[PDB]
């Protein structure tokens, strides 16, 4: 009959009028008594409801509907092969998520998907079950139980159908490991159809690159043991026979560049048909075409083969296209760094024909700045005119500021510390600023440094540095080891080519030092200076003002600016004095770190660190003592101590030298001062050579998400420091350290981690070969 | 009062639908006698039959297969010729029998679509070996034995495919 | 030092954005046309009498 | 089968 | 490494011994099947025992003594290594003065017995993983490629190569063909059993029994990988995932079926059939209509072997080396015997009023009261 | 994390905590409220004060996601302009989020993606609801975003100008003339035509630009 | 001098034989098929397309070749200027 009004029971998802939208009765039409079913089917066909009920207990139609329960939480257990995240986005793939409805068929679909994945890995006797736990007020909760029994094990791989290659040689080649050596834990015996496809393609390539052309895989079977434990993989192969490359002819819409295309095509006749050779030729042709502006060439190599005389006539198909031009350049992710500090490092200039190699050279160059986590290229074309392209780089910013701090000593010295910061990309402007300083009752030193890489936009760099080291033995300036020195340095550098840039500059520094401990080396230097001070007492004060010129050379090709994986670098610096300077000398420093990758993924790298430093005086005036080299500790051989490897100073028989309070400052003071007193104080010579090698492997207990922030090292390090100046007569009673044959070595592991406070390194050193006065330490911490 | 009998994947069967086959059959429909174990005992099989019907309708909808009106016209003409009763007089008869003409059109349409879907998806899974035909002909011929072979093979394959869908489809009884 | 003033009903950022220069279109030259009438970022003209800056008492009503 | 009239 | 949480259970059944069996002797042919699942099973012919191992050694042995007669290795001297294993896997079959041994290397050998050499060696299309069965001057081998090959008994001559269909997860141990009145009853890895004549290679009739209507078809293997048996004019078939079926040999007509199925190997008395479930559940069925005669579900997932009737008793072993004597009626643990610790996966065989079994490493163990 | 209670006391204490300003906790109780009561009678106010707390607590990605989720559920509502205005405000706050303020750095030449997103959002606002109470601030923010885009583009063009990429400069500044004909950055970019065309020898096109520069020099 | 200068390219490089086929009346679409889109064109009134062939290898005199196409307000070419550039400096 005629209905007056319509009422419902569903109000959680559907709007009050949204349900009215699907009403065909319109609340003012008599019921035919058959349109009820049509209306109900229309309502359910929306996929919006479960229950549809109609009642006319009075004179009106009442609508009773059970809407989908709202999922509010997901819980799941028994998961070992699958962790939370991938499960979560697998659930999201179906669109079922907390905060929305729940449809029951999608649940079974998810069960099928997870069961398929388990079969993919090898979890055959494993089952997924979803437990839908009801909740009050039209809600439900989902529980997943994984009965992960055991992964599938492989027992045998067969290559029956072969007559030219041994089974073992091939089964070694597949990524699948049929049998791991007993005394090795290198791998396992898991299964994966992805690895199966990979290895069958590898087998295909291994036949096609040996000269066999008429080859194909006949079929493949995967036997399964009647217990859901073992999988046997068997393949079917038609061996075929070898073939010879008679000749290659180029065809298609090639441009006038066909001469060097043919030069690439130059092939000795009769070579065996190899798939890798053909692929390499096609890739070379493609990059050659891209070099000239055709970034989208069409290449196809046809193995035209005569099946009667061991000959193939390979045909090259080429459809170049048009000259593709860059419309504009766009960068994404430079949220803080200035847009300028990225443009000037491009190599593919905007507003010209595309450079297939220019773009990637620029891409690696931006990676070499050293303050960018990942840089990626992206080629996209305009939807309008045919031959245009937009180049977009999605870089990600990483911290480029190192914070360093320390303390004077555990005793309450008071307001004594060292503070500072080193910045490469200060404010993202590109200027490098380095400031750090210390205050202590023993010492006070602070320095500042400013560097501009692009003073002009050509490659020309500028750098400057200041320092001030007047601490005057803050404990006491009387009868103590006093040193006053400071100076100014300004330098600049310009590139020679893409990989080589040298530097030059000037500066002057003077040093004032008073009341020096008496030892043979500094006395010899003073005698060379023409001064003959006393021996027993330590009260002499001398000031030297040095004006000197610097220069350096640098070659750097390197994939990454932060613990890279490929390339090498050299860092030379030459220091030469000028006339009018108090000290006439020359000093040079060679530093070189070498990388080599051993795997395609470039994760296992052997680091080669070599550093040689030599110096000598000019016109009979030797190196000043404060410019001596050192070794040990961080940035050097690790395991003994910093600034302690080399010759050890020895004092004269010493007593009654100015003021010497008892129990302190007992370098060589004693009533029974008999003769030269040996001491462990190391100052070093002017000729140093340190070599260090280490292995780089990823941490075996880290995830891919932070696998770029931690580095593990197996280091082997040796150090050599010696003096080129010696006197056997004075050094009669002490070992002749002038011979560099005495070398100290240590080895161990070191953990490298990048942190917001700067680079963090922890070392576990174990010295093996040592000498006198090494005081080896198994642990070091530095930043 | 019309509730929903059950759910079938994306569709449902409702109480008036089974009504069109419980009080409209079994002392209705045709040959009123038929079978009388009990209607209460028969509730199970009518429900399973109708849910299978709905499953096949969903399947036929998924392959995007439709039937135009002319085929329905030939089908109703054939129903007229086998019933030996004129079409308009059958309409007048069903007017009082309780079968509306439009409901008749809908039910004939869905019966045709389910029949054609099951035929089309069964004769693919039925094979013929040109060896057993000769032996069966020698048992008793000239494509006649193939008719019996087809009938028997359809007889098993129909139930096989029906249970195949039934096991692999979302079904749940509501009332 | 201290957080935003009363830290309720204020923009998280600064207020110095109000110092933007006014807008004046570049008139056409003498006897020659510009292609500038091809853009898309057109700003509709609107009245004032609206809360500006800290007057924006943003609250879920 | 119970009903007489069925699909043709 | 830490995921080994195998959901299973193999509790020991009650030790009950109402008679004591003995091991007459053992030979220890050497490392044979080992961890590898295959179809090796020693064969006997008129007081002469024939055994072989995966290493290529085949040994002829006498009964009641275990004394060696002749033993030769099948090392591939013509091969690249000149000694590499042939990986013998075909069932040991004897035929007159000829013994047939298959291999997974697409090779089957015709051993010439007394002389000790091989009559001829033929390369077969695909690996041979089923027991070779001779049939009126021809031998049939179920290659694991959906191909059945008819090999002339005298020498080579692969006559016909019939084509089957392999779903790409077929489980190993394909069924073996049976010869009767010119009709071959052989099952494939697609759950369909068909007949072929042994003179020209024509497919007679094909019928499908395996009904795996599961949620995930890929894990629904449902293949027939058991040797069929025929009594009078009715043959028996078994799929992996169910469908015990008795059906007409002349036609593709099935009289009845028992959906219990899930058996890989079975036996028939002629009036009471016996079988082993996937769940290691023994049960007897009526040949007339498939009525469950009786069952004994004591065992569950112990990795049993094929059931064999001997002296009115049912015998079956396990990987643990235990031997079970099961009562012919209603089942009962008549006796238990730990005959080895190497492992068992081969099918026991009883012939000439004796009983034969082979272990993974101990090889032959002659079974006697 | 809170005990199960009827909506009254829990909503009242959440709102009082919001008035207190302790957003880090108030968001926790409010999220518990929303999760426990998904589609309660006052769901929209729950979404609204979620957005408020998120924005006041610098929860930009979560706030943006919640905004995008909400703007579909309630297509018509007296506060839609307010909701997407807060969305655009979140976008701009994302753009100008750095430590430049402490050092006074003119952020003008960084990635303008967030500036573009906020520009689109506020243009949609002023086109959709020009009669709202947020139109003046929206217009002012559009002025600022126009200025920032113009300054970034002018910076790029200037860099290329001293680099020497004349034609690239020409195409860029033509683009800014086409799309940003009113801003002041283009008024400072006008001489770039004279710099380029004279260097690439198209003075015949340079006289016209010199004339227009003189005309608008004022 | 002494500093490294990368090669600068700021215009599509043209082949004179393709320029040889160019003639008056040959229209915009066929121009696009023959040579491609001009990177820089005149947007101020007249639709004249500019093709600049300029290279600055570095430490060497810039090479330039200016090609001008004058089109009417219908889509058909009117005149060509194959100016060899290299004027003055």
């Amino acid at each position: 009959f005629v209905v007056k009004d319509i009422h419902f029971e569903g109000l959680q998802r559907v709007a009050v009028g949204a349900a009215l939208l699907s009403m065909p009765v319109r609340t003012g039409d008599t019921v035919n008594d058959e349109d009820i079913s049509n209306t109900i089917r229309a309502l359910f066909a929306t996929g919006n409801f479960e229950d549809v009920c109609v009642l006319r207990d009075g004179d009106t139609l009442l609508v009773q509907v059970k809407e989908r329960p709202t999922i509010a939480s997901i819980t799941f257990s028994g998961n070992k092969s699958v962790k939370d995240d991938m499960l979560k986005q697998n659930l999201e793939a179906s669109g079922v998520r907390v905060g929305e409805s729940l449809d029951r068929t999608t649940i079974a679909d998810i069960e099928k998907g997870l069961e398929d994945f388990y079969y993919s890995v090898g979890k055959y006797s494993a089952s997924v079950k979803a437990v839908v736990t009801p909740l009050p007020r039209n809600r439900v909760d989902l529980k997943l139980v994984f009965q992960e029994g055991v992964s599938a094990e492989i027992q045998q791989i067969n290559i029956v159908g072969n007559h030219a290659f041994t089974t073992d040689e091939l089964i070694s080649h597949f990524q699948l490991r049929d049998e791991v050596p007993w005394w090795n834990v290198v791998g396992d015996r898991k299964y994966q159809k992805q690895k199966l496809a990979g290895d069958l393609e590898t087998l295909r390539s291994y036949y096609l690159d040996r000269g066999y052309a008429r080859f194909n895989i006949d079929s493949t079977q995967v036997s399964l043991t009647p217990d859901k434990k073992g999988i046997y993989v068997t393949v079917n192969i038609t061996e075929g026979d070898q073939y010879k490359l008679s000749g290659v002819e180029v065809s298609g819409n090639l441009a006038g560049h066909s001469a060097e295309i043919e030069q690439l095509t130059k092939i000795e006749p009769g070579e065996l048909y190899n798939g890798t050779k053909v692929t390499k030729m096609e890739d070379d042709i493609k990059k050659l075409l891209g070099r000239y502006g055709y970034a989208y060439p069409r290449v196809q190599s046809m193995p035209e083969i005569n099946d009667a005389d061991k000959t193939v006539k390979l045909r090259v198909n080429v459809d170049a296209g048009n000259r593709f031009y860059v419309r504009k350049i766009r960068f994404e992710g430079n949220d803080t760094s200035k847009d300028a500090v990225l443009r000037r490092e491009m190599r593919q200039m905007e507003g010209a024909w595309l450079g297939s190699d220019l773009v990637d050279q620029g891409k690696e160059r931006l990676n070499r700045l050293g303050f960018f986590e990942t840089v990626d290229t992206d080629t996209q074309r305009v939807p309008g005119s045919p031959d245009q392209v937009d180049v977009v780089y999605k870089v990600k910013e990483r911290n480029t500021g190192s914070f360093n701090f320390g303390i004077g000593y555990g005793t309450e010295s008071g307001v004594s510390f060292q503070a500072g910061v080193q910045q490469d990309n200060w404010l993202g402007t590109g200027y490098a600023v380095g400031i750090n300083g210390t205050k202590n009752d023993y010492q006070t030193y602070a320095e500042l440094s400013v560097t501009n890489p692009y003073f002009t936009v050509d490659g020309v760099s500028l750098g400057g540095r200041l320092f001030y080291n007047d601490f005057q033995a803050d404990d006491a300036d009387l009868s103590d080891y006093t040193n006053k020195s400071y100076g100014t340095d300004v330098t600049l550098g310009f590139p020679i080519n893409e990989y080589n840039s040298l530097r030059a500059g000037l500066g002057y520094v003077h040093n004032s030092l008073s009341n020096m401990q008496p030892q043979v080396a500094m006395w010899r230097y003073l005698y060379s200076m023409g001064e003959h001070p006393s021996t027993s007492d330590q009260d002499n004060s001398f000031k030297t003002d040095d004006f000197t010129f610097n220069y350096g050379w640098t070659y750097n090709k390197l994939d990454r600016g932060y613990f890279p994986t490929d390339g090498s670098r050299v860092n030379l610096t030459g220091k030469v004095t000028i006339p009018g300077s108090d000290n006439e000398y020359y000093k040079v420093t060679l530093d070189t770190a070498t990388y080599v990758p051993i795997d395609d993924d470039h994760k296992w790298v052997v680091l080669g660190r070599t550093r040689w430093g030599y110096g000598d005086g000019l016109g009979g005036k030797e190196m000043p003592f404060y410019e001596n080299f050192y070794a040990g500790g961080s940035s050097t051989v690790r395991g003994f101590q910093s600034n302690t490897i080399g010759p050890k100073a020895v004092y004269f028989p010493h007593q009654a030298s100015n003021y010497d309070p008892d129990y302190d400052y007992e370098c060589a003071t004693q009533d029974g001062a008999k003769d030269l007193c040996k001491s462990d104080d190391a100052v070093g010579g002017n000729a140093m050579a340190v070599a260090s090698l280490e292995f780089i492997t990823p941490t075996p207990f880290i995830s891919d998400k932070y696998a770029n922030s931690v580095r593990t090292s197996f280091f082997w390090d040796m150090g050599t420091v010696w003096d080129t100046n010696w006197d056997s007569s004075q050094y009669s009673g002490y070992p002749d350290y002038s011979d560099p044959s005495n070398i100290r070595m240590s080895a161990g592991i070191a953990l490298q981690w990048m942190s917001p406070l700067g680079p963090l390194v922890f070392s576990y050193a174990q010295p093996f070969k040592k000498y006198d006065g090494d005081k080896a330490e198994q642990f070091q911490f530095n930043i | 009062v019309d509730c929903v009998a059950a759910v079938v994947n994306n569709g449902v069967v409702l109480e008036s639908d089974v009504d069109g086959l419980m009080q409209s059959v079994k002392l209705n429909a045709a040959q009123a006698r038929q079978q009388l174990p009990d209607d209460a005992t028969l509730r199970h099989q009518i429900m399973e039959r109708l849910i299978m019907d709905q499953i096949i309708l969903q399947m036929g909808q998924k392959m995007g297969v439709k039937i135009s009106d002319e085929q329905l016209d030939q089908a109703i003409a054939n129903i007229a010729k086998q019933n030996n009763m004129t079409l308009d007089q059958m309409r007048s008869r069903l007017a009082y029998d309780g079968l509306n003409y439009n409901t008749y059109r809908n039910q004939i349409r869905k019966e045709m679509i389910i029949s054609e879907v099951r035929n089309n998806e069964v004769r693919r899974r039925i094979t013929i070996l040109p060896q057993e035909v000769e032996s069966l002909a020698q048992q008793v011929q000239k494509d006649r034995a193939y008719r019996m072979l087809m009938n028997r093979k359809f007889s098993e394959e129909a139930a096989s495919w029906m249970q195949e869908q039934r096991a692999s489809a979302y079904v749940k009884i509501l009332s | 030092c201290s957080s935003d003033s009363r830290y309720k009903r204020q923009v998280s950022g600064d207020e110095a954005y109000l110092e933007a220069a006014p807008l004046a279109e570049l008139h056409a030259p003498a006897g020659m046309i510009l292609p500038v009438t091809s853009g898309d970022y057109a700003i509709p003209v609107t009245n004032g009498s609206g809360a500006v800056g800290k007057a924006l008492d943003i609250r879920p009503p | 089968d119970a009903a007489q009239k069925d699909r043709a | 490494n830490s995921e080994e949480d195998v959901v299973k259970m193999s509790p020991l059944p009650t030790v009950e011994n109402q008679f004591t069996p003995t091991t007459a002797w053992s030979t220890s042919v050497g490392s044979g099947i080992g961890n590898f699942y295959s179809n090796l099973h020693p064969a006997l012919a008129d007081n002469v025992v024939y055994a072989a191992d995966r290493a290529g050694l085949v040994k002829a042995l006498n009964a009641d003594d275990g004394k060696e007669i002749w033993s030769v290795s099948l090392a591939e001297k013509d091969g690249w290594f000149s000694k590499e294993p042939a990986l013998l896997s075909g069932g040991v079959t004897v035929s007159g003065g000829h013994v047939y041994i298959g291999s997974e290397k697409a090779q089957v050998y015709a051993l010439n017995t007394s002389d000790g050499t091989v009559a001829w060696q033929t390369k077969v299309a695909g690996e041979a993983l089923s027991r070779p069965v001779v049939s009126d001057g021809l031998v049939l081998i179920h290659t694991s490629n959906g191909q059945l090959q008819a090999l002339n008994e005298a020498d080579g001559a692969v006559k016909w190569t019939v084509n089957l269909d392999m779903p790409s997860l077929s489980l190993r141990g394909e069924s073996a063909p049976t010869t009767a009145f010119g009709a071959a009853v052989v099952g494939g890895d697609n759950g369909r059993v068909s007949a072929v004549l042994m003179e020209q290679g024509q497919m007679i009739w094909q019928q499908r029994i395996s009904q795996a209507t599961g949620s995930t078809e890929i894990d629904r293997l449902s293949d027939v990988d058991t040797t069929p048996v025929v009594v009078n004019g009715v043959v028996f078939a078994l799929a992996y995932n169910g469908n015990l079926t008795a059906l007409d040999l002349r036609s593709g007509q099935i009289m009845w079926k028992r959906e219990l199925g899930s058996v890989n190997d079975f036996i028939v008395d002629g009036n009471r059939i016996y079988l082993v479930d996937q769940n290691d559940r023994v049960m007897a069925l009526t040949i007339d209509g498939g009525v469950t005669l009786w069952t004994q579900s004591d065992l569950l997932h112990r990795l049993l072997t094929s059931p064999v009737l001997y002296n009115g008793n049912l015998v079956v072993g396990d990987s643990e080396g235990y031997l079970h004597w099961i009562n012919v009626e209603d089942g009962r643990f008549v006796a238990q015997q730990k005959v080895d610790s190497s492992g068992f996966q081969t099918e026991p065989v009883a012939a000439d009023g004796k009983l034969l079994i082979q272990a993974k490493d101990g090889t032959v163990y002659s079974i006697t009261r | 994390e809170v005990p199960d209670n009827p909506p009254n006391e829990i909503y009242a204490t959440a709102q009082q905590k919001l008035q207190d300003g302790n957003w880090r906790q108030a968001i926790t109780q409010l999220e518990a409220l929303d999760n426990r009561y998904p589609f309660g009678p006052y769901s929209q106010q729950v979404q609204l004060d979620l957005i408020y707390a998120y924005y006041k607590n610098a929860d930009l990605p979560l706030a943006q996601a919640a905004i995008d989720r909400f703007i579909r559920l309630n297509p018509t509502h007296p506060n839609i302009d307010y909701v997407m205005y807060m969305r655009g405000l979140t976008n701009m706050a994302l753009d100008d989020s750095a430590l430049q303020g402490f050092f006074g750095v003119d952020r003008s030449d960084r990635d303008p993606q967030h500036a573009r997103a906020a520009f689109s959002d506020f243009s949609k606002l002023v086109r959709g609801y020009p009669n709202s109470q947020y139109t003046t601030d929206a217009t002012k923010r559009l002025v600022f975003l126009k200025d920032r885009l113009a300054k970034y583009e002018y910076s790029v063009a200037e860099y290329y100008t001293e680099r020497g990429a004349w034609v690239a400069v020409v195409n860029r500044v033509e683009g800014m003339l086409r799309d940003y004909p009113d801003t002041q950055a283009t008024r400072d970019a006008l001489p770039l035509m004279e710099n380029a065309y004279r260097q690439m020898q198209m003075n015949a096109q340079a006289e016209k630009v010199a004339k227009i520069i003189a005309a608008n020099s004022s | 001098r002494v500093v490294y200068r990368p090669d600068i390219n700021q215009g599509n490089y043209l082949t004179a034989n393709d320029v040889s086929k160019i003639r008056v009346g040959m229209t915009q679409q066929q121009v696009a098929y023959a040579l491609g889109t001009p990177l820089m064109s005149d947007p101020f009134g007249t639709n004249t397309w500019f093709y600049v062939f300029r290279q600055q290898p570095g430490h060497e005199g810039v090479t330039q070749q200016t090609l001008t196409l004058t089109f009417n307000s219908s889509g058909v070419l009117t005149n060509i200027d194959n100016k060899p550039a290299l004027s003055g400096n």
